[PDB]
RNA sequence: AAAGGUUUGGUCCUGGCCUUAUAAUUAAUUAGAGGUAAAAUUACACAUGCAAACCUCCAUAGACCGGUGUAAAAUCCCUUAAACAUUUACUUAAAAUUUAAGGAGAGGGUAUCAAGCACAUUAAAAUAGCUUAAGACACCUUGCCUAGCCACACCCCCACGGGACUCAGCAGUGAUAAAUAUUAAGCAAUAAACGAAAGUUUGACUAAGUUAUACCUCUUAGGGUUGGUAAAUUUCGUGCCAGCCACCGCGGUCAUACGAU
RNA sequence: AACAUAAUUAAUUUCUACGUUUAUGGAGAUAAAAGCAUACUGAGUGUGCUUGGAAU
């Protein structure tokens, strides 16, 4: 049994649900939240459920949680800019609260496709090299193309060391 | 007006000494993704920040921003702003002051003191 | 290896086996490997004609144009390449060369006239 | 890191060698001395290509000429024998500034400066002279400078715009429809901005090396 | 876009702001009214132990 | 791992070792040829030959290719700035390639290495600070980041200088080691250098030679094993002897376990 | 240690010479009522403690 409690939170498939990427002016997130309470119980499962999830998509982000400093739970923003964007959770579903950094300082759809597709621009599936960053490593491969000597031997006429005999032959 | 080449452009901690002269010793935690495990647990780094006003205590909690020019070997940093003074918090969401989870100046009156 | 002076290049890298070769068509540092490290890939040619005899030239034409315009230079089998394609005009040392061949074939064409000539009054004496 | 550690005597030597070559710089009647029996340069052995044996027998140098004049020829035009055989045009160098090797027991060696005027077309700003040390100079006569230096430019007849190659036209023409410009012209290189001296043409002496100071 | 959105973030903090003041509100007049007869009890029980 | 064998009088638990799969090297026995890939005891010492030229003199190149894993926890990824021993265009802007200063994070061992001893800040030059059980410092070992990258180039970390005075270029030799490729052919192809160019040069490379080290296509048959694990022993000899075992074990005269068959 | 010459095309020389590590009695094969801690002597006994002895 895998240690602790709500295991799965501990897989690569959920760490990967997360759908929160931040713009890229989002540089810090603080989590102010507290431990006892009625009113602050979604920001706990923020914390326990989202947080894992939301550095997983953020690696350069600083995600930093403070606990039981204030009467209310609450996330704020530091921008690059300089602006801080202060959010209230409280009464906030750990879902809402999801939802609602995602429609301030998340990026959209359309954009994070735009990027899928420049990354992968230098990959050519015509091109030929290991198979790490190639589909075929060479063009004896390919059909109707000559192939490998090693796999198939090649005509005699088409060796080195039979052309050679016959000039000296001449 | 050249920005800093450090990847911590702002970085936020808690002021761990204030013994050096105009410097502010402050530790950030970032979480870091254990690759076995798969859990995150909290990496800490030490900032030594300029506190031109001697303005920082033990303990509390602040924003640095990053120099352009490194002041010294380590003092790559200035206080940009104090995020929460040790014991003397005051609550963003409504303004009024704190102490824990309590409200030292309830937020239905209005002091304006 | 950390180089010191140089250009980018476009060139042919030779892969495939013993006595069957087969080329990629790279830009690179000119003072990197053959086979080494380079830049981008721009292509391959194989130059064994295939099931339905055709030597098969790929060519990455707009990369290739990118890095023309950024100082890469040519090799010269890359520039009979292009000369072939139309996409270059033919090299200089394609046109004096097929010159060559066809005085030498010229030549040959003429002693072998005369061999039969040669013959023909063999003929003549029977 | 910190177990990586100075290594003074790394930058005692760089300095050091470094004074070595300021002081003990070879000079131009050293460098580009010769030994006409076998033709190798003494520095450095250095063995002259065979092309150029005749020349080195029968022609001069620009510094031989130059010292034999006063002022060391200051105004007076020097062309070459390889100009000479090239080119029907006259090619010339008026010479401005000369800086002999006052080292070398005849004043043959050193640099010069002047103007330059190839195949009848004339530099408007004076350089420094490259391959002084040939033996291709020859000076023109004070009474032969008038006709030497007559030229009459012929109206220019190298194309100015070819076609493209074919391929490439294809796809100029391709994209014309494509984008709907409909148009029978027929795309053009433009060859004006990029038209290539001649491979004899003087080049820069002032960006050009120096041979070492280390015999062989 | 960015800006638009700063000020929905704005307004959606007013909106729960004003929602906390109308709970605490209530509680203050609740809170009044227990603490109004807790102390009745104390004075009650203040009286009798002197 | 889909597991198996093995503590005991017996059962169960715990717990190690071993077996069955895969590969590399060396060795014993054995073997025809052909195609292909690879080639590897040693940073020990080296006879001999070759590996860098080009070219109307100037320059350019010999700073690459090639080789080895010396040193160093040395690195990875990322940021910033500037260049180049450069290219191509403009007489100024796109690249390739480097250098330097850095840091989100990641990065071998020993804690019987527990303290390091100037490792800090301020900028009137004062303050007494800086790193460290969230592993400093010390010591030990190690090429890693693998379209490739880093480090080294007889030794002295370096190389003014000194000295044990040069093959860790190809091919060879001695010594050493369980470890064993040709003192070979050609610049025809591609790559590099040089030249305006026809061209020239290259132990890079290409085409061969050698070798069951690997795969493919054929064709001869050899090697081992035969108590259990774990597929398979029939007669004799030996008799706790000679021998055999990866583990458990076998042999003291009816040996399925040793030797021959 | 690091000056000066020159200058009616422009150049010249200077731009030095300590300490620290490695190395040359003990424990293991072939068989040719009890205990723990501790003290004394020799396992004997002393003091405390445990039941993993026993006692209707
Ligand atoms: S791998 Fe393609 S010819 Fe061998
Ligand atoms: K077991
Ligand atoms: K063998
Ligand atoms: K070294
Ligand atoms: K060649
Ligand atoms: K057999
Ligand atoms: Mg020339
Ligand atoms: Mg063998
Ligand atoms: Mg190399
Ligand atoms: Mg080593
Ligand atoms: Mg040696
Ligand atoms: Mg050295
Ligand atoms: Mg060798
Ligand atoms: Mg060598
Ligand atoms: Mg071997
Ligand atoms: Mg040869
Ligand atoms: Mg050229
Ligand atoms: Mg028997
Ligand atoms: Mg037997
Ligand atoms: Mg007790």
């Amino acid at each position: 049994p895998m240690k602790g409690r709500f295991p799965i939170r501990r897989t690569l498939q959920y760490l990967g649900r997360g759908d929160v990427v931040f713009k890229e002016s989002v540089k810090i997130m603080t989590v102010n939240y507290n431990t006892y309470g009625e009113l602050g119980e979604g920001a706990r499962k923020f914390v326990f459920f989202n947080i894992p999830q939301i550095q997983y998509k953020n690696p350069w982000v600083q995600i930093m949680m403070f606990k039981n400093m204030t009467p209310s739970p609450f996330l704020r923003f530091y921008l690059d800019s300089g602006e801080q964007v202060l959010v209230d959770v409280e009464t906030k579903s750990n879902k809402e609260i999801m939802e609602h950094i995602k429609k301030i300082l998340g990026k959209k759809e359309e954009t994070l496709r735009e990027e899928e597709l420049e990354k992968q621009q230098r990959f050519h599936p015509g091109n030929f090299g290991p198979r790490k960053y190639c589909l075929r490593e060479c063009m004896c491969e390919v059909e109707g193309q000559v192939p490998c000597p090693g796999l198939v031997p090649l005509p005699k006429e088409m060796t080195g060391k039979y052309k050679a005999a016959l000039k000296a032959s001449t | 007006i050249v920005r800093s080449s450090v990847h911590a452009k702002w970085v936020v901690g808690k002021v761990i000494g204030t013994a050096m002269i105009k410097t502010a010793k402050v530790r950030a935690t970032r979480l870091v993704l254990d690759p076995y495990l798969l859990k995150y647990f909290n990496k800490r780094k030490t900032y030594f920040a300029h506190d031109a006003l001697q303005q920082c205590s033990v303990g509390d909690i602040v924003l640095l921003r990053a120099l352009p020019v490194p002041r010294s070997k380590h003092v790559k940093h200035e206080l940009a702003e104090i995020i929460f003074k040790v014991g003397r918090v005051i609550d963003p969401v409504t303004g009024k002051p704190c102490a824990g989870t309590a409200y030292l100046e309830s937020p239905l009156s209005e002091p304006r003191e | 290896k950390a180089y010191h002076g140089g250009h980018l290049t476009i060139r042919l890298a030779l892969g495939g086996c013993t006595n069957r070769p087969f080329y990629r068509i790279v830009a690179a540092h000119n003072k990197c490997p053959r086979d080494g490290r380079f830049v981008e890939q721009l292509g391959s040619y194989d130059p064994l004609p295939n099931s339905h005899g055709e030597k098969l030239v790929a060519l990455n034409l707009d990369r290739i144009r990118h890095w023309i315009g950024c100082g890469a230079h040519l090799s010269k089998p890359m520039e009979k390449l292009l000369g072939l394609s139309g996409f270059f005009p033919l090299h200089p040392m394609m046109i004096t060369n097929a010159e060559r061949l066809r005085r030498r074939r010229a030549r040959e064409v003429l002693l072998a006239s005369q061999k039969a000539e040669s013959e023909a009054k063999e003929t003549e004496a029977s | 890191r910190k177990k990586v550690r100075p290594r003074l005597i790394a930058e005692l030597a760089r300095r050091v060698r470094a004074l070595r070559e300021q002081r003990n710089q070879p000079r131009d009647s050293q460098l580009y001395a010769l030994d006409y029996e076998t033709l190798t340069r003494p520095h450095s052995g250095r063995r002259l290509p065979v092309r150029a044996w005749a020349d080195v027998r029968r022609e001069s140098r620009l510094l031989q000429l130059l010292a034999r004049l006063p002022l060391f020829g200051l105004g007076r035009l020097v062309t070459r024998k390889s100009w000479l055989w090239q080119h029907d045009e006259p090619c010339y160098w008026r010479l401005t500034r000369v800086r002999p090797d006052y080292t070398a027991q005849n004043l043959d060696h050193g640099r010069a400066w002047g103007i330059l005027t190839f195949k009848g077309k004339s530099e408007d700003t004076a350089r420094e002279i490259e391959q002084v040390m040939y033996h291709d100079w020859r000076l023109v006569p004070k009474h032969e400078e008038e006709a030497f230096t007559a030229f009459t430019a012929k109206p220019e007849d190298r194309l100015n715009s070819v076609p493209y190659p074919p391929l490439l036209r294809a796809m100029i023409l391709a994209e014309r429809q494509k984008n709907g410009d409909t148009s029978v012209q027929e795309p053009l290189l433009n060859l004006e901005r990029t038209r290539m001296r001649p491979w004899d043409y003087p080049a820069k002496q002032e960006t050009k090396g120096r041979a070492k100071g280390t015999p062989v | 876009e960015h800006r638009e959105l700063m000020a929905w973030n704005r307004d959606e903090n007013r909106r729960m702001q004003e929602l906390r003041i109308a709970r605490l509100q209530l509680e203050a007049q609740a809170q009044e009214v227990q603490k109004a007869e807790a102390q009745a009890q104390r004075a009650q029980e203040e009286q009798a132990w002197v």
